């Protein structure tokens, strides 16, 4: 999902693409600007928002001692899903 | 306190206490401190005139043999007028013990060149002259060893910063290698790690 | 003896009287030294102890395991250097009272 | 190894050390990899109900050094007992 | 790599100035601008042939200052790798002495055996040579299951191989002719020039830091250090080979006397905890975090210690502010002490004998810089 | 993979020609293995 | 305890002295050395055929400096600066920013390959196992520009494989 | 106040040793510029020598003068041997710019050097 | 203009200095010293070559880490040249073999090469284009060399008119041609008066003029300080060196001043004479 | 041994070898470093740091780093008294700016005063 800026080349998942008045574009001559084309924010919509019947619930990360540490997040925001700062995946409550 | 914390012997402490009291009272011309740490390694703190007499005493006398010589460095301490500390470190073949003869000295007045009784001290004193500039009158040869020749600054001080002032590069202009003022490629970052909150209550000093 | 364990040091044949004239010269040069200091006391006490070790025994190997300084000829060499400090400490007056003090905020460590 | 007996005998005749026995090419006693996963021990702590950290505070046991001096006494002792000479160990010394 | 300016009456000598300092790198200054745990690998790599006794001496300097004893399995594992390092430095010093004296092949024999030993370091930590791996507070991240039997294998095959080294050399007629008459050392010289370890073993005086002041569990194994008699370079060669064979002894008794305690200290305010408590604690997470950011505070004072590097007296002298940065480290190097007496060791010989003299006191030239 | 050789000659790759397309019949590089074979070939396991 | 050497004498008995003379005038133990060396000739030498056969290793080698990511998830690095706080030649360079979502992330994650001594400290210091020392050690880089990793190079290198890294960690996440 | 100096009593002995050290450098120069196969006129090298002397004439404290005399003696030894190479001897010179003068406006163009 | 062309701080070793220079040539002599002084200034240099990368390898580490950059150019296509000058502050043109090749004359390198590069340059929008020329290259006789250079001079003067057309006299230095031919002798002796100019003042002048704006449009000519006879100079060469057809014609041909155009004194650089540097460079004699 | 000693000043800057550009142009500053306000603990006090003033730090044009032509940029010298600080700075030659030490001012607070009656210091919350 890359943009082609009017400079004419690939962009990244950081707003760092160049101006026309640059020498760094011409130091890219002959060797390709390699970049991961599996971006970050688009792997949020691929994750479904799970709905747990509890209230103050858990996040571990898919593996005991493999990942990010335990964090317990709350679901008081009635319309806003809880978001682990480490994981990036969401949760809901079912009464 | 007993598992995983190293226990000690007070017996060695009492022995070193008595021995340091003895040495201090039988060479009273130069002794100002005999301090004993917790784990029994002796320190004797000495005026910079009894270098030759005290070391001639400590090489011999059959109560403290101590032939073996080691490190000499003069740990650079500002907030003093006598900045540098010449540290002799001595080992006894006969008694298995370590005594640190710390003598103090200033920037420009020499200590008296311990190489007369210590043939190991030759390159040690040459190293101290090269890294610091502590002079040694009555010495055979003082040169710059462990530095470049055309380099100067006496770099192991605190006034000499981490990078050198000069930096070499080859250039084809004059077909040889030259020195330039330092053009770092990165900053050498500096982390203010000196956290507050008094991690040792015993070593507090009285404030003003 | 026969070819001692040290290297630059060949065995001596008459250890006893050589050692005795060594320690009597120690007593002589100690007699040069002034009186009131206890440096004379400690050197005189240890030297008379060691001379009493050696006068009481004409042995060899018991004389080694009693008189410390194994094996033997180190005691002779150490007596020479003890004479060397004796000669160097007629001068230089180690027992006389001190030359002046440091600025007294120097020897405390934690800065 | 892996060679006929005539040249084996020539190796052992050039050096009578039974070279075919242990040859410094390992075959059997390579450690058979993918071992079972180990469970570590936890030592003399995590012991509940008694571990006051107040006791085993080895950082805070650092005394400042005692200070004997400034700026008919039964003395002239050595710093240590004088060191006893060792023994030739029986296990085939020379001679 | 050295510079040697010698002044010779013909095919003989008179004097030699060792210009050293080609390999000065500023190690003490860089440690004065870093923390303890960060600046451990400088201690790992000032010497480089011996490589884990340097770790061992720095870790004992910090543990002795910090008044914390490691658990016993840490001490015995540290003894095992001290023996591997002793074995390794003496076998390379013998082979580089042989290669520089001539003698192409035993170099490569013993370097294949050393290639097994670098495989063992790889399996322990992962690095080939400069494995840090010895934290202050005891060893970090203990051995994978299936290593001790490999060390047992190496002990058997390597006893066979070192007996084959003495099969090749040692009653070599012309190697004995090449190095017997050179390198005399008086006992007064061995004291005044400040020699360390193998020179003292070789010339006279029975002396060992390991035996006299057992700084670890070395006091509880049967081994016996070889001494020299004539104070001589061939005699010094035999002294090195028999210290290797004593190291075989110490490895055998170490494997048979192993206690299964624990890796690190449980005083978690010095060594960082492990992953399980790290991923669910609070105190262990905080200790992990700040212990790697700041470095633990170290009480003020100046200590010194020294262990027996296979060169000699590897000494290290710390001066600590109440701080997490050491105020001044300094290192007593047996390479420096052994290069220190070169004129009086080589007043009466010729230049190939001088190259043999540089061989017969084991040099790395990294450590001679301090 | 053969068993009767010693440890260091068990597992050997035979490269083929033009896997990326650069005439690699000759001039065989390293790292022309996929990563699971980069675990097996470097003696980190005992199973393919 | 001590066990020293060289304490003997040449035996004055006629058999032993004529044996030393026979070795002197007959060049004997030199030929004994030749026999030992020919015994090593007739062994099979231990070489590995390098570009095909690769020399063995551990599961815990320290190589490539690769990154990881979550299961079908985003970048594992929080940009918590611990690796640059521990990096003993400071080759890490982290500049962090949040994005439009809210989770804290990076901007610039640079490893110098020149200064990187390959400790392992940044692996041990990482709380989430973001940076991992990789398995393969083949860099061989013809230009010095090309030895300065960007975060995108690290992510591509973490997406040229995880399976090796995952197998190594999943074997040895129990020691460390 | 007790200060134990190196050699000096007044600056007469300072003047004496420093004029002898300059004489040593004068007979030091042509031998070295011939030995290292250098490429500089003898006039220029000697004038840079005396310019380096005339830089530090502003110090009267005699211990400082003693330490200067000992430094200059050290490097006269180390260039009267062949211990220093061509690089260090040229490094005393500045034939590679180093262009920067002390004009105000020049340092105002190439900015932020007050 | 955008940032990172503005100068930053002091000078030397990847201090971000001003100019970004595309150089055609620089694998030869004068361009190599010119890249050297721009590396001392700390300027990013884009140079394309055409030969084996071993030659640009032994002149590679003149810059700091990754400053100078290498690519390819050819004497035929505008696309490779245009790609090489897609982004440039300045561009300098220094080219020429001093004998005809199989595929190139003195014509069409001096003619055809400045045509296409000035075409894509003036369509590209470069500034401060510096074109070298041999001194006293006329419409007059004796050299296809000199007359093709005069045609190229008229080309670069006419199209893209504010180019600094620069000309030194015939230079000497560490890798001189004519002093090397003075060493590679045997002999023949004629008369011609001649001024030699040393190479480092020339390249110092070129870098100073290219970094100092407002001095544009004018052709310059560089002056030797001595200006005496050729045969006296050959006797000087043999004296200092201890031992007793196109190149020889093109040193016998023309050496004069041109009073129209301004020289060294509009730049503020000290003239290094023949004698000092000639004694410095005449090594490689007997012992 | 009871030699020349003359009571004067010191001139070490002609010996420590740092060039005169850095001598006369760069400027020192002596201050107790302030309590970093978010924590409230003053073990970071009690010391007198000597620092040098900052200078130019451009962009490293290949990586986005901050190079500098300042070898003295990362000096710090933590001292214990203002007198020895000034003595060292004047001994080593360069100029220096002295900022004085500031303790927290002692106060007069009490919990009973937070429970006032007709005084306005009233807790109002708890
Ligand atoms: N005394 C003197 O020599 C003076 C010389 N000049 C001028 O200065 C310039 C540089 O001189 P100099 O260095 O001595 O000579 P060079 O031949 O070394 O310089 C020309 C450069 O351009 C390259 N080049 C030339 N023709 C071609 C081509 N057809 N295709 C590709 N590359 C080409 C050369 O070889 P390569 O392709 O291998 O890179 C070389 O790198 C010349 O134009 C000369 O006329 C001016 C005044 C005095
Ligand atoms: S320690 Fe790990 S998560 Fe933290 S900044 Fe470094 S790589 Fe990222
Ligand atoms: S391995 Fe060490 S040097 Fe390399 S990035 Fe990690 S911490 Fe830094
Ligand atoms: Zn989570």
């Amino acid at each position: 999902g890359v943009r082609t800026s009017p400079t004419g080349e690939k962009v990244t998942h950081t707003g760092q693409v160049y101006d026309d008045e640059d020498y760094r574009r011409v130091r890219f001559v002959g060797r390709q600007k390699e970049v991961n084309e599996n971006f970050a924010i688009d792997l949020i919509a691929e994750q479904p928002v799970s709905q747990v019947g509890s209230r103050v619930i858990s996040c571990d990360g898919g593996g005991g001692a493999l990942g990010h540490p335990r964090v317990y997040i709350n679901l008081d925001k009635e319309t806003k899903t809880g978001t682990c700062g480490y994981c990036g995946l969401q949760f809901r409550q079912q009464h | 306190t007993r598992p995983t914390v190293r226990p000690r012997n007070d017996v060695a402490h009492k022995q070193l206490s008595a021995f340091g009291e003895y040495v201090a009272e039988i060479l009273p011309k130069y002794v100002q401190q005999v301090q004993v740490s917790c784990f029994s390694e002796l320190e004797i703190c000495i005026h910079p005139d009894g270098v030759i007499p005290v070391l001639t005493f400590l090489r011999d006398h059959s109560n403290a043999q101590f032939k073996s010589l080691a490190d000499l460095t003069a740990v650079d301490i500002p907030t003093r007028q006598n900045r540098f500390e010449i540290v002799y470190n001595l080992l006894s073949l006969r008694f298995n013990s370590r005594i640190r003869v710390k003598t103090y000295t200033d920037e420009l007045t020499p200590v008296e060149s311990s190489v007369s009784v210590y043939k190991a001290a030759n390159w040690y004193e040459r190293e101290i002259w090269d890294m610091f500039g502590v002079f040694f009158a009555n010495h055979p040869d003082l040169r710059r060893i462990l530095t470049d020749y055309g380099f100067e600054g006496h770099p192991f001080r605190k006034d000499f910063p981490l990078s050198g002032y000069v930096e070499l590069r080859y250039d084809d202009e004059v077909k040889r290698v030259v020195a330039e003022p330092v053009e770092l490629a990165q900053e050498f970052r500096k982390f203010d790690l000196n956290s507050p909150w008094e991690a040792f209550p015993a070593y507090r000093q009285p404030p003003e | 003896k026969k070819t001692t364990g040290l290297v630059g040091l060949a065995v001596c044949e008459t250890p006893h009287e050589r050692l005795k004239i060594l320690y009597t010269k120690i007593l002589d040069v100690l007699g040069h030294i002034p009186k009131n200091a206890a440096y004379r006391k400690y050197t005189e006490q240890i030297t008379n102890e060691k001379l009493s070790i050696v006068k009481a025994e004409p042995d060899v190997k018991k004389l080694e395991e009693q008189l410390q300084g194994g094996q033997i000829e180190e005691v002779i060499l150490q007596a020479e250097n003890e004479l060397s400090l004796a000669r160097k400490m007629i001068q230089w007056k180690p027992w006389e009272p001190l030359v002046e003090e440091p600025p007294a905020s120097q020897w405390k460590w934690p800065i | 190894a892996s060679a006929t007996r005539l040249i084996q005998g020539l190796r052992n005749w050039a050096s009578g050390r039974d070279l075919q026995a242990k040859l410094q090419l390992r075959y059997q006693e390579i450690s058979k990899r993918t071992q079972p996963p180990p469970k570590l021990p936890v030592g003399p702590s995590h012991r509940l109900s008694n571990n006051y950290y107040c006791a085993r505070d080895g950082r805070r046991e650092a005394m400042p050094p005692s200070i004997v001096m400034s700026s008919s006494e039964k003395k002239a002792v050595s710093p240590a007992p004088p060191i006893k000479r060792w023994e030739l160990s029986q296990d085939e010394p020379y001679l | 790599v050295l510079r040697l300016v010698m002044e010779l009456s013909g095919e003989m000598v008179r004097k030699c100035d060792p210009h050293i300092g080609l390999l000065h790198r500023g190690t003490e200054k860089l440690i004065e601008y870093k923390t303890y745990l960060q600046a451990l690998p400088y201690f790992d790599r000032l010497d480089y042939v011996s490589m884990m006794c340097n770790e061992q001496a720095y870790s004992l300097a910090v543990e002795k200052l910090l008044n914390i004893q490691p658990p016993p399995r840490a001490q015995w594992i540290r003894v095992l790798f001290g023996e591997i390092t002793r074995l390794l430095n003496h076998i390379m010093a013998v082979t580089t002495h042989a290669l520089d004296i001539g003698a192409m092949t035993p170099f490569f024999w013993m370097f294949e055996e050393r290639e097994k030993m670098f495989e063992f370091y790889e399996r322990v930590s992962g690095a080939r040579m400069h494995a840090a791996y010895v934290r202050p507070g005891g060893v970090h991240q203990d051995l994978p299951l299936g290593l001790m039997d490999d060390i047992y294998e190496f002990s058997k095959n390597f006893s066979l191989r070192i007996d084959e080294l003495e099969e090749m050399l040692t009653n070599n007629r012309i190697w004995r002719n090449r190095t017997v008459d050179i390198g005399v050392v008086t006992a007064e010289d061995a004291l005044n020039y400040g020699f360390s370890g193998v020179m003292l073993r070789g010339s006279g005086i029975q002396w060992d830091l390991r035996k006299t002041q057992p700084y670890d569990v070395y006091d509880q194994v049967e081994f016996d250090v070889p001494i020299g008699s004539r104070g001589d370079c061939y005699d010094r060669y035999l002294c090195r080979v028999e210290e290797m064979r004593q190291s075989i002894r110490i490895i055998s008794q170490c494997l048979n006397k192993m206690p299964p305690g624990e890796i690190k200290v449980d005083d978690a305010k010095v060594s960082p905890p492990k992953r399980a408590e790290m991923k669910t604690s609070m105190e262990s997470l905080i200790h992990h975090f700040k212990l790697y950011t700041e470095g633990y505070q170290v009480p003020p004072g100046a200590t010194y210690t020294a262990i027996e590097a296979p060169k000699g007296e590897f000494g290290v002298y710390l001066v600590s502010d109440g701080s997490s940065r050491p105020y001044r480290c300094k290192i007593k190097a047996p390479g420096f002490a052994h290069l220190a007496g070169l004129d009086k060791m080589s007043k009466g010989h010729m230049l190939a004998d001088v190259v043999a003299i540089i061989g017969t006191q084991d040099i790395v030239f990294g450590e001679v810089d301090r | 993979e053969d068993n009767k050789q010693f440890f260091g000659r068990h597992r050997w790759v035979i490269y083929t020609t033009e896997m990326n397309g650069k005439n690699t019949f000759w001039d065989v590089d390293g790292s022309m293995v996929p990563p699971e074979w980069h675990r097996w070939l470097h003696c980190m396991t005992d199973d393919p | 305890t001590y066990k020293y050497v060289n304490l003997r004498e040449p035996s004055m008995d006629m058999k032993s002295v004529t044996d030393r003379a026979a070795q002197t005038l007959l060049w004997t133990e030199l030929i004994r050395g030749l026999g030992m060396t020919l015994s090593y000739l007739f062994r099979e030498p231990a070489t590995i055929n390098y570009p095909f056969e690769k020399g063995p290793l551990s599961p815990r080698f320290r190589g490539e400096h690769a990154l990881r990511r979550y299961p079908s998830g985003e970048e594992r690095c929080i940009a918590c600066k611990l690796c640059e706080a521990v990096c003993p030649a400071q080759a890490i360079t982290i500049e962090a920013e949040p994005r439009a979502d809210g989770s804290r992330r990076t901007t610039r994650y640079d490893i110098d390959m020149t200064k990187c001594i390959y400790c392992g400290f940044c692996q041990e210091a990482c709380p989430v196992d973001a940076i991992v020392e990789g398995p393969n050690f083949e860099f061989s880089t013809e230009t010095h520009e090309e030895l300065l990793y960007n975060k995108e190079k690290l992510l591509n290198n973490g997406d040229k494989w995880e399976a090796e890294i995952a197998a190594n960690i999943q074997a040895d996440y129990l020691y460390r | 106040t007790s200060v134990k100096p190196i050699f000096s009593r007044d600056m007469n002995e300072a003047k004496r040793r420093v004029r002898e050290l300059y004489r040593a450098w004068y007979r030091e120069v042509p031998n070295t510029v011939h030995l290292f196969q250098l490429d500089i006129s003898v006039k220029q090298g000697r004038d840079k020598v005396r310019e380096m002397f005339k830089k530090n004439a502003h110090v009267t404290d005699p211990r400082v003068v003693d330490l200067l005399v000992i430094k200059g003696k050290m490097e006269l030894e180390e260039t009267i041997n062949v211990w220093k190479q061509r690089t260090h001897v040229m490094r005393f010179f500045h034939e590679t710019e180093a262009p920067r003068p002390k004009d105000f406006l020049s340092k105002f163009y190439v900015g932020h050097d007050p | 203009l955008h940032h990172a062309v503005i100068p930053h701080g002091k000078g030397g070793r990847s201090s971000v200095s001003g100019i970004v220079a595309t150089v055609f040539g620089a694998t030869g002599f004068l361009g190599r010293y010119l890249v050297n002084h721009l590396g001392r200034m700390g300027s990013q240099v884009i140079v394309p070559y055409r030969c084996e990368p071993y030659d640009t390898m032994h002149l590679r580490p003149m810059g700091d880490l990754g400053q100078i950059i290498f690519m390819d150019w050819n004497g035929r296509d505008k696309d490779s040249i245009r790609r090489a000058v897609e982004h440039s502050n300045v561009v300098i043109n220094l080219v020429g073999r001093e004998w005809e090749t199989k595929n190139f004359d003195f014509e069409d390198v001096f003619v055809k090469i400045p045509q296409a590069i000035a075409q894509v340059s003036k369509e590209a929008g470069v500034e401060k284009f510096i074109h070298i020329s041999h001194l006293n290259a006329d419409i007059k006789s004796s050299s296809k060399y000199l007359r093709n250079k005069a045609v190229g001079e008229k080309e670069v003067r006419e199209t893209f008119p504010e180019a600094t057309i620069i000309k030194p006299a015939d230079i000497f230095g560490r890798e001189d041609r004519f002093l090397n031919y003075f060493a590679n002798i045997r002999s023949l002796g004629k008369k011609t008066v001649k001024q030699p100019v040393y190479i480092v003042d020339v390249t110092k002048g070129i870098i100073n003029a290219i970094k100092d704006p407002d001095a544009r449009g004018k052709t310059f000519a560089f002056v030797g300080p001595n200006r005496y006879l050729l045969f006296d100079l050959v006797q000087y060469v043999f004296a200092v060196a201890h031992r007793p057809r196109d190149k020889v014609e093109r040193i016998h041909t023309t050496d004069r001043t041109l009073p129209h155009l301004p020289g060294l004194e509009d730049l503020g650089v000290q003239a290094t004479p023949l004698e000092l540097k000639a004694i410095e460079v005449l090594r490689r004699h007997r012992t | 041994t009871q030699l020349i000693t003359v009571d004067e000043k010191l001139d070490i800057t002609t010996l420590t070898g740092v060039p005169e550009e850095h001598i006369k142009t760069r400027k020192a500053r002596i201050f107790v470093p302030a309590r970093n306000n978010m924590q409230s603990g003053v073990n970071n006090t009690k010391k007198w740091k000597m620092e040098f003033d900052t200078r130019e730090r451009w962009e490293n044009p290949l990586m986005g780093w901050a190079s500098t032509a300042d070898p003295l940029s990362n000096l710090v010298l933590t001292f214990s008294t203002k007198e020895d600080a000034i003595a060292f700075a004047e001994k080593n030659g360069w100029s220096y700016d002295v900022e004085e030490r500031k303790v927290p001012k002692p106060k007069s607070k009490s919990y009973g005063a937070n429970f006032s009656w007709n005084k306005r210091t009233r807790v109002s919350t708890k």
